[PDB]
Parts: structure tokens; C-alpha cells; sequence
RNA sequence: GUAGAGCACUGAUAGGGCUAGGGGGCCCACCAGCCUACCAAACCCUGUCAAACUCCGAAGGGUCCCAGGUGGAGCCUGGGAGUGAGGGCGCGAGCGAUAACGUCCGCGUCCGAGCGCGGGAACAACCGAGACCGCCAGCUAAGGCCCCCAAGUCUGGGCUAAGUGGUAAAGGAUGUGGCGCCGCGAAGACAGCCAGGAGGUUGGCUUAGAAGCAGCCAUCCUUUAAAGAGUGCGUAAUAGCUCACUGGUCGAGUGGCGCCGCGCCGAAAAUGAUCGGGGCUCAAGCCCAGCGCCGAAGCUGCGGGUCUGGGGGAUGACCC
RNA sequence: GGUCGCCUCCUAAAAGGUAACGGAGGCGCCCAAAGGUCCCCUCAGGCGGGACGGAAAUCCGCCGGAGAGCGCAAGGGUAG
RNA sequence: GCACCUCGAUGUCGGCUCGUCGCAUCCUGGGGCUGAAGAAGGUCCCAAGGGUUGGGCUGUUCGCCCAUUAAAGCGGCACG
RNA sequence: UCCCCCGUGCCCAUAGCGGCGUGGAACCACCCGUUCCCAUUCCGAACACGGAAGUGAAACGCGCCAGCGCCGAUGGUACUGGGCGGGCGACCGCCUGGGAGAGUAGGUCGGUGCGGGGGA
């Protein structure tokens, strides 16, 4: 009594989650090489004592807290300010 | 018929239509216009059969004017088949209207052969509806 | 001529039970000034559709000083067309611009031979002082056929009140009337 | 839009304003050379040998060698000595590159 | 980067302006001039649409620091499980048909396991409320206070006339109430009762006779204290004559649009009916206000049991 | 019948995550230069300009912040 | 369409027997309008009380046909 | 300490597009040359170098305007965390806290820290 010449969707496919975005925030204690920042492609900017990995993930290089700075046209930053 | 004359996407999502309309609640280009008091989706095959009626009305002169256009696609599963295996073909095409939004407009008519116009407009429409003529309100926004 | 209505201050009670009592929230504010205030509404609708934003009317406060104004943007209760606030601009001597009522006159010849014009721009742009506030923009209009069309680059204004549009922009047109000869042909497509 | 002398001075300026050591930023005029050191990590200079300064001459690349002379003296008495050298859209050659060599003379390590 | 919102980009888009080539006469170009109620690129102004558009952008939500927070909190290490069919409701989406006691996720709740208790007629998941035991004690909660049924035939103001209340939509109507706004009112209004309802109105109109109503078009000018190359019953055709129209008479109001409250129609189903029933009409209905009181296993009162922390005990027991 | 692993985007409710035989696409390779460095440089496009020569071969001009390019899908990023 | 009771069982189509109920009425009863002269007929309203034939064919319901009729009504009742 | 200048940092276009001006003794630039170092898929254009005759035209500098771009309130509203009522529904209303986007009034032809080289 049912089914007929039923359709078949081409899609239904689709990628993994990447848990990508900001992991360390400002006003927060890191140590050096925790990692500040997942992302593709530069959306915030290597700064002081902050590097680069190979797919741009952003690290942190010497500890104490994490601090966002915001450069308007330049870009945005992230920049770890060391210990005291 | 109304159809997008080229589309971005093949079938589109439904999405509820709570509140008031985004613009053009207010009368820009005839004289009297035709308004909806509750939020529908119209089908091209209304909106054609409004305009039909009114041009039909003021046979030989008059100019409509059509502020909303049926660019959401309709989709539909055919007949007797049963969930899944994808979404509908696209039946029809259909127009978002919500309350507030300005359908139907005419210039170049009188009082009445546009009252009873954009009356008959509001017949051939799933919704209930109100006349309004232009006015400084209008003139303002 | 020229229009006045009653204007009561506001500290900014509840513009919600206020626009339910019978009137209407509102501010007075030009370069100088800036003030939360609140007219009667059935008055200042009985005021505003002869008047709207070419006239200019003055608002009589409590405390006397009665400003000459011209409204900036009326708020329209989209869901419900009323309006729900004015922003009323307090005029100095100032060439400080506005609309004023384009005077389309003697019906064109496209229409009684044809259809019928389109008034694209029932008022236009004009630069002018608080003085010259023209009743009319009264521009000729009977010699413009089916399917031709005018710009504000051919417009009469009066002396002091040079346009603030463009001379590119249109002003007004004929088009043709919807003909159900027409009909036939359009949905057999 | 910028020039490319313009480009070119960041280019290889943020190579350099980015390794945290002492920036010796120069400057190439047809008529003389000068160069100041600039912590830019706050943006002070820390000493500033030139040749309207020192109002020098007798050949560009000699009075470029000279000035150099001047800065690693002067400067090394601030116990300066991480130099990082900016060589502005200039290249390193003959007039800039001499006065290099020059304040390596001092002392100075670049 | 969401709701919103906005076209600044990606695409849609209605009109108009302006303008390529197409289309098309003018030319008939062998080619130029093209003109445009044609099609219409970019382009402009008005006006818009978008999960996969973003110049913008909330409420919020995350996460760290700092502070409250002693809770059948939190944490580390181990022993033991069970679970891995969920469901409904609220809200936010997709799919579906802006269908399903449908389906698939997110947040929350409740049922599950609270089919224990009060409302809800009855009824897992709606409202109220987390049942240790006892009491012929008391306050309440939702819901209720004519009678079955505990407690108001309470109180004041207003609406409804259909049993609406007690099941429905487009759309329709001098319903009844209640606001506007406009128009005609003793420059005698509406309504009827009426001297009148004149002319080259000698109808532009030829055919069994079309002197006012199929006869196709200045829809012809008259005394204007009063009018139609005919609204008219005679209607291709003598009688007879209605009114639009005007004058009296009448002597105060009347016609029109719009909105709001509550009704009316719209409204046809299968075993016997019904709002839970009887029955209710200035309510026993609807709104607005106010005050009592009834009402649960919730809270309190009194007696007890129990486990936990606490003190006693400067001791298990025992006591608060 | 279709599907089965991988990546991009959307659904996804502004953290991460989230289903459906939801809506759209790609991968199973490639590069001893397409790589490391150092130096250097700057798009698409549009308008005018010019033998062949063009809507678009190449040369000249003025306007261009990024709509080009980044091997190939998409998003983010990106000429400092 | 969904997958809610029923798979430690709720026997399916059609016929026969017996019906009974709905009214959106085939017949007869009663009305309005008619492009109703009359007769006849049309469409709509009211009205469920009773009535609603016999055969050919085919398992059939249905349907076609034959001969009649005032009419040869549909539908619910586990498609009783 | 005040000013102009050069080399530079920083807020992030209120800085910018454009047009109008003015600045050469100083300093910066064009400008002089190819000998030398160095240099062009061709060219001293650029990079380089030796110079100081010309100049302020170009660029840059200080400035002026508001045509463009830019930034841009107050008021109100949409929406909403939370708490309620409302409709068959699509959906609508009230409370409390938060509260935009557009648009309006207006602002904008920059603002500065470090050193150096001139002026008093
Ligand atoms: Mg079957
Ligand atoms: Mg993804
Ligand atoms: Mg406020
Ligand atoms: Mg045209
Ligand atoms: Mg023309
Ligand atoms: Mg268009
Ligand atoms: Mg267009
Ligand atoms: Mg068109
Ligand atoms: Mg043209
Ligand atoms: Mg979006
Ligand atoms: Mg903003
Ligand atoms: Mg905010
Ligand atoms: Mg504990
Ligand atoms: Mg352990
Ligand atoms: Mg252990
Ligand atoms: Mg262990
Ligand atoms: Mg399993
Ligand atoms: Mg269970
Ligand atoms: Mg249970
Ligand atoms: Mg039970
Ligand atoms: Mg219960
Ligand atoms: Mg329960
Ligand atoms: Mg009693
Ligand atoms: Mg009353
Ligand atoms: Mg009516
Ligand atoms: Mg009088
Ligand atoms: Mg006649
Ligand atoms: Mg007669
Ligand atoms: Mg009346
Ligand atoms: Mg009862
Ligand atoms: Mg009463
Ligand atoms: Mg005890
Ligand atoms: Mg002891
Ligand atoms: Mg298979
Ligand atoms: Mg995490
Ligand atoms: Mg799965
Ligand atoms: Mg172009
Ligand atoms: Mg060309
Ligand atoms: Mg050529
Ligand atoms: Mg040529
Ligand atoms: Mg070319
Ligand atoms: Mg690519
Ligand atoms: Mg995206
Ligand atoms: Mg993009
Ligand atoms: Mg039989
Ligand atoms: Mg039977
Ligand atoms: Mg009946
Ligand atoms: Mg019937
Ligand atoms: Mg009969
Ligand atoms: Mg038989
Ligand atoms: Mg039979
Ligand atoms: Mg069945
Ligand atoms: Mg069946
Ligand atoms: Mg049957
Ligand atoms: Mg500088
Ligand atoms: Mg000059
Ligand atoms: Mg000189
Ligand atoms: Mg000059
Ligand atoms: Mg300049
Ligand atoms: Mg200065
Ligand atoms: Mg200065
Ligand atoms: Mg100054
Ligand atoms: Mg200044
Ligand atoms: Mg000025
Ligand atoms: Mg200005
Ligand atoms: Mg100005
Ligand atoms: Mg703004
Ligand atoms: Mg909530
Ligand atoms: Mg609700
Ligand atoms: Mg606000
Ligand atoms: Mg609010
Ligand atoms: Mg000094
Ligand atoms: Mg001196």
C-alpha cells in the first residue's frame, strides 16, 4: 500500500566539528605553550610573547595572564603579559 | 506568474513569521493601497488573480502597483508519499507578508473605481485587510 | 498659512501610559536645543496632515516660549499606522533644508490623451531660510507626454529656495494605463 | 594606496620591530645619513648619532662610515648592545651598509 | 554574530530615470541619422527579499579573577550498580501540509519513579503541591462559594437577549451599547402628504406607424419664484403622465463614513440526549472594581518514630 | 532505490557541542618547484590611447583597499 | 500520512439473513424564484413518516444492459 | 616650556577623497651626472653612487574650506534574560530588567609620545 519511486537526496553528507575559537581569555593565567586561540586564518594577530603554528593557532610563549587588544584597521591581538 | 527570474538556492527553509513587517508599511507610490491585517504567505497564483481583478475593473486605464514579490519557494512532497527521502519538490512560489506591509496600489482613478478595486484585490486574498490612502504620515516616512 | 498646537514637557514618564492617555511622546531639539516633550494626539493629528514637514508650525510649552517647528522624522506603529513619536526641529535663521510641495499643474498630455502621469516626488529637497517656506512649488506639467518624464533640473523655485537634491533626480512621469488588451498576452506567457 | 618605497619599509621593518632587540632605525638623504635606537617596545630613542648632528663631510660613505662610529661609542657608554638593525626601504649596500661595519667598530653586536 | 535590523558585499527584486547591442519603422544604410507607449546590461533614484547575504548588532550565554554561598554541595582514590525503546508540555529550528496524540534536534520542566494528594466532570505528565506516623484542631494554594457540593443567591458600576455564554473561518446585517468625523438643517432639513413636473424635446434617429427609454454622436437651446437629444411604469407603437427637479405644508433635528464593546447569520452525521447535571436572563453569563469565606497529604498547632549534625554527657545508654 | 570514511558551508537558537532517507558542495590527489631563504615587486577591473589586434594577445595613460590572486570544494583569512 | 490499543490472534472481499441510524432528499408532502401561459421542467428552501421492483453478464462491490417504476437516493454502524 | 622642521612611534578614516593656497636660508625632495661600488625579464624609471647648478612645478609639509567618504547622539521603537495572561491556530497582549539597526539633530579636512636639527 506504501512507498513509490522514492527520491534520493544527493547531500546529506557533512564535515567534522573542529571545536575551533578563543580557549584562553583576557585576565587569565597561562603558562608558556598553552594555547590561546584556535583558528583558520589570522582573525587575531600574534602579539607579544603570543606565537604562530602552522595552521595559525596561537600559543603562548612565557606564562601570566592573557590580554586582548583591539588595533582597529591593523587587526585584532592577543598579546601574554609575563609574570610580575 | 511572479517566479525569481534566477536563483541563489533550490528549495528554501520555512521560517515563522512573528510580528510586523520589516518596511513599506507605509504608501510610496499610488494613491490608495491595500494593506494586510494578518501575516500569510502569499502564492503567485493570488497575487496575479488580485491584479487580474483590479485591471480588469478600471478596464482600459489605471496603473497597479505590486510591492511584494513571491520569492520563497514553496516545496511540497508528492502525492502519497510517505516522510523522508528528502524535502518536496518546489511546488509554487509564495511572498512573506506580515501585518502592516503595502500590497496593492493605483493611480490614475477615481475615489470608488479604486475603493471597489483594491475591495475586489482583497477578496482574491487569503487574509483580512484594510484600504488606506496616502498621507503625510506617509509623506514623513 | 501658518500652524500652532499646545506642546507639555516630558522628564520622561511612561511613553507607554502616556501614548495610551490620549497623546503623544515626542522631542524638541535643533543644534542648540534638545528636549523630551509630548503633544495631544487627536491634536496634533488634527494639525499634522495639512501641515506634516513643509509647513511650519510653533509649539506653544508651558513655559510660553513658543519655537517654530518642522518635523524631522515622524515614528509610524508599523503593525497599526499611528504614529508614537516626533522629532520636532526648532528653526534659527538658518538655510537649514526641507521639503516643499511640488505644484504639479495643468493635467498633462499624456493622460486626457492616454493614460496618466506618476507624481514620483510630491515635494523636493531645497535649501532656503525660515522665511521663504513656499505654499506651493507650483511647475508646469501639460506638456509632458506618454512615456517622457521630467528632473529638478527643471523646476522654477522661488528666490533664496535653491534646490537641495540633484538636477539629475526625476520629479514626475506619464505612464501607460493598464489596458486589458494587455491581459491577454501577459499570462498567455 | 601605497608606494612602494612605502611597502617596502614595513616588509622588512616588522621583521624586525618583532624580535623584542633594540631597533637602530636609519635614514639615507641625498645630502647626509643619520640613525637613531629606538626601544619600541615603549617607542623612546636611546641615542641618536647623524651628520647635521656631528656636522660632518667629505665623501657620503665615509661620513655615512663615521656616524656609526659615533653611535657605537655613544651609545655602548648606556651599556646599549643589542642592536637590531633598520634598514629602512634603503638596502644593504655602500651607504647605509658602511655605516653598519661602522658602529661595529665600536663594539656594538649586529 | 543570534532576534532584530540593513542592502555596504553575495543574489533576488517592483517601478521610474538613463542608457549598450538586440526589435523596428524614418533610411528603405552600399554606412550614417536611429524615434521609441518594444526587449532591456551596466548605471542612477524610489521600494524591497534572503538558513547557506553582512556596513551593523541586542537580550543573553560562555570563560577566568574577586566575594557571598556548609550544601544528601564540590573534589581525588577505590568497591558495587542500573541505564544506553523514553514520553508529554513550554519555547527555539529543521522535515511535514506555517497537517498528525507525527517526526528530528536544542533549552527547560514534569511523568517515568509522584497512576500518592487538590483543582481540572472524569483523565501519567495543565494549574496547585514534593505524602515519616497520628489528631472529630487551625491558615492557606490552585479552583471556587444557587442546589447536587464545602463556602456570597455578597457588594458597586457597565455591557449581552442569543441559552451567546455552553466550541469554528472567509465573508455578510439600519442587532444593541459606546465613541468619533463629515454633510443637509428655521439661507425652514430627512420622511410623507405634491398647483407644477414649460421650450426650434419639431429626438441627432426613414422602412409592417419609431412624434421621451435596442435606433449606436456638440449625450441640442428653455421662463430658470421650477428640469430631462429622458431615471421612468406607455419602454419599434395616441391614452395614461412617476421621479431626478421646484414650491408649499410640516416644525427639529436627519443622512453618511469610521472605530470600539458584547451579540446575529454564516453552521449538515450518523445507538439517546445534555453546559458534569439540575437549572440560570439587572445572572447562577461577560468585563471592571472591592470585601469576606470554602477549599490539599503544602504551612501551623499537639503527640510520637527515625536517621543526621549539635550540645548534654564535662560517658556508651539517656536527656534536650 | 539510496546511503556507509574524509573536508567545507548551512540547519546550530551570537561560547564549544547538537539530530533527521534536512539544504548545498568536494576528497581518495598534486608540487624538485608549487618547496627553504634572501632580495625585489603589486591585482581584478573600468575609461580614454594605439599597425596587424579583436568585447579579451601585447605596449601607454588616469582612476582601484581589494571585488584579483593564493594548484583543485567551500568558509575563514589575506597585498604592512 | 502517522505507527497509539490489539501479533500468548480483533477471520479478509462479495453474497444471504436481519436490520437500524444519518439527511447533504431519489419518491411522495409542503413551499420561494423562474428565462413559470397550461402541461411539463428547471434551481433553491422545508421535511427522514413510509416507500425505494424484477432479470441478463461478471466472484464482484461497482458498472453496462433488458423490462418496469411514484422512485428505482446516497451514507454510518470493525467499508454493520 | 613656544614655534617650524626631519626622522618616527601611537589612537584607529573625526585621521581619509577631492578642490583651494602657501613653504626652500634651514631640513626634505625633485634636480646634476655615470667615473666608481651597485643596478634594469628593456630603461640610472627604480635600486645604487659621486655630487649641489636649478627649484618648490611633482611629491611631502603646514594650513583653509564639508561636494564625497567618515564618524554621529537625545528621544521612540523592534527585539529580549526573567515573571504573567491571551487566542483553533498563524500568533497577540501586560510586568520587570536589558535595549538596538536604520534614520534625525549634529561632528569631521586629524590627535599625539620619544629623540634630533634649526627660531627666540
Ligand atoms: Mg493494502
Ligand atoms: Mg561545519
Ligand atoms: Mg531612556
Ligand atoms: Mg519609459
Ligand atoms: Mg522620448
Ligand atoms: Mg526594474
Ligand atoms: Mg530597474
Ligand atoms: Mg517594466
Ligand atoms: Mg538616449
Ligand atoms: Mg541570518
Ligand atoms: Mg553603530
Ligand atoms: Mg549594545
Ligand atoms: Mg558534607
Ligand atoms: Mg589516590
Ligand atoms: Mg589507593
Ligand atoms: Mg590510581
Ligand atoms: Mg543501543
Ligand atoms: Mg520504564
Ligand atoms: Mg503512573
Ligand atoms: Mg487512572
Ligand atoms: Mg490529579
Ligand atoms: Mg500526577
Ligand atoms: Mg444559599
Ligand atoms: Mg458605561
Ligand atoms: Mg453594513
Ligand atoms: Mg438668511
Ligand atoms: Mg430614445
Ligand atoms: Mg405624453
Ligand atoms: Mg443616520
Ligand atoms: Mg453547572
Ligand atoms: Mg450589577
Ligand atoms: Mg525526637
Ligand atoms: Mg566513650
Ligand atoms: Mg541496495
Ligand atoms: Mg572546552
Ligand atoms: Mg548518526
Ligand atoms: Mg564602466
Ligand atoms: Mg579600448
Ligand atoms: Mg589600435
Ligand atoms: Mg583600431
Ligand atoms: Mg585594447
Ligand atoms: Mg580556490
Ligand atoms: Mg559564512
Ligand atoms: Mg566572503
Ligand atoms: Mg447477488
Ligand atoms: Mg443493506
Ligand atoms: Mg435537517
Ligand atoms: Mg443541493
Ligand atoms: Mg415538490
Ligand atoms: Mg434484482
Ligand atoms: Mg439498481
Ligand atoms: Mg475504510
Ligand atoms: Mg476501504
Ligand atoms: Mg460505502
Ligand atoms: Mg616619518
Ligand atoms: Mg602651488
Ligand atoms: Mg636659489
Ligand atoms: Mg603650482
Ligand atoms: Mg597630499
Ligand atoms: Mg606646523
Ligand atoms: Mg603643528
Ligand atoms: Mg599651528
Ligand atoms: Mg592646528
Ligand atoms: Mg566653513
Ligand atoms: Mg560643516
Ligand atoms: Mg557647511
Ligand atoms: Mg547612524
Ligand atoms: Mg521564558
Ligand atoms: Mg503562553
Ligand atoms: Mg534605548
Ligand atoms: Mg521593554
Ligand atoms: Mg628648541
Ligand atoms: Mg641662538
Amino acid at each position: 500500500a506504501h512507498k513509490k519511486g522514492l527520491g534520493s537526496t544527493r547531500n546529506g553528507r557533512d564535515s567534522q566539528a573542529k571545536r575551533l575559537g578563543v580557549k584562553r581569555y583576557e585576565g587569565q593565567v597561562v603558562r608558556a605553550g598553552n594555547i590561546l586561540v584556535r583558528q583558520r586564518g589570522t582573525r587575531f594577530k600574534p602579539g607579544k610573547n603570543v606565537g604562530m603554528g602552522r595552521d595559525f593557532t596561537l600559543f603562548a610563549l612565557v606564562d601570566g595572564v592573557v590580554e586582548f587588544q583591539d588595533r582597529g584597521r591593523l587587526g585584532r591581538y592577543v598579546h601574554v603579559r609575563p609574570l610580575a | 506568474m511572479l517566479m525569481p527570474r534566477r536563483m541563489k538556492y533550490r528549495k528554501q527553509q520555512r521560517g515563522r513569521l512573528k510580528g510586523a513587517t520589516k518596511g513599506g508599511d507605509y504608501v510610496a507610490f499610488g494613491d490608495f493601497g491595500l494593506v494586510a491585517l494578518e501575516p500569510a504567505w502569499i502564492t503567485a497564483q493570488q497575487i496575479e488573480a488580485a491584479r487580474v481583478a483590479m485591471v480588469r475593473h478600471f478596464r482600459r486605464g489605471g496603473k497597479i502597483f505590486i510591492r511584494i514579490f513571491p520569492d520563497k519557494p514553496y516545496t511540497k512532497k508528492p502525492l502519497e508519499v510517505r516522510m523522508g527521502k528528502g524535502k518536496g519538490n518546489v511546488e509554487g512560489y509564495v511572498a512573506v507578508v506580515k501585518p502592516g506591509r503595502v500590497m496593492f496600489e493605483v493611480a490614475g482613478v477615481t475615489e470608488e473605481q479604486a475603493m471597489e478595486a483594491l475591495r475586489i484585490a482583497g477578496h482574491k486574498l487569503p487574509i483580512k485587510t484594510k484600504i488606506v490612502r496616502r498621507d503625510a504620515y506617509d509623506e514623513a516616512q | 498659512m501658518e500652524y500652532r498646537l499646545k506642546a507639555y514637557y516630558r522628564e520622561g514618564e511612561k511613553p507607554s501610559a502616556l501614548r495610551r492617555a490620549g497623546k503623544l511622546p515626542g522631542v524638541m531639539y535643533n543644534r542648540h536645543l534638545n528636549r523630551k516633550v509630548y503633544v495631544d494626539l487627536v491634536e496634533f493629528d488634527k494639525v499634522f496632515r495639512q501641515a506634516s514637514i513643509h509647513h511650519v508650525i510653533v509649539l506653544e510649552l508651558p513655559d510660553g516660549q513658543s519655537l517654530p517647528t518642522l518635523v524631522r522624522q515622524v515614528n509610524l506603529d508599523k503593525r497599526r499606522r499611528r504614529p508614537e513619536h516626533v522629532d520636532f526641529f526648532v528653526l534659527s535663521d538658518e538655510p537649514v533644508e526641507m521639503y516643499v510641495p511640488l505644484r504639479f499643474v495643468g493635467t498633462p498630455a499624456g493622460v486626457r490623451a492616454g493614460g496618466v502621469l506618476q507624481e514620483i516626488h510630491r515635494d523636493i529637497l531645497v535649501k532656503v531660510s525660515p522665511r521663504n517656506i513656499p505654499e506651493f512649488i507650483e511647475v508646469d506639467v501639460s506638456g509632458l507626454e506618454i512615456g517622457d518624464s521630467l528632473h529638478a533640473s527643471d523646476l522654477k523655485l522661488p528666490p533664496g529656495v535653491e534646490l537641495a537634491v540633484s538636477p539629475e533626480e526625476t520629479i514626475a512621469a506619464v505612464v501607460p494605463p493598464e489596458d486589458v488588451e494587455k491581459l491577454a498576452e501577459e499570462a498567455a506567457a | 594606496r601605497l608606494t612602494a618605497y612605502e611597502r617596502r619599509k614595513f616588509r622588512v621593518r616588522n621583521r624586525i620591530k618583532r624580535t623584542g632587540r633594540l631597533r637602530l632605525s636609519v635614514f639615507r638623504s641625498l645630502k647626509h645619513i643619520y640613525a637613531q635606537i629606538i626601544d619600541d617596545e615603549k617607542g623612546v630613542t636611546l641615542v641618536s648619532a647623524s651628520s647635521l648632528a656631528l656636522k660632518l663631510k667629505g665623501n657620503k660613505t665615509e661620513v655615512a662610515r663615521q656616524v656609526g662610529r659615533a653611535l657605537a661609542e655613544k651609545a655602548l657608554a648606556l651599556g646599549i648592545k643589542q642592536v637590531a638593525f633598520d634598514r629602512g626601504p634603503y638596502k644593504y649596500h655602500g651607504r647605509v651598509k658602511a655605516l653598519a661595519e661602522g658602529a661595529r667598530e665600536g663594539g656594538l653586536e649586529f
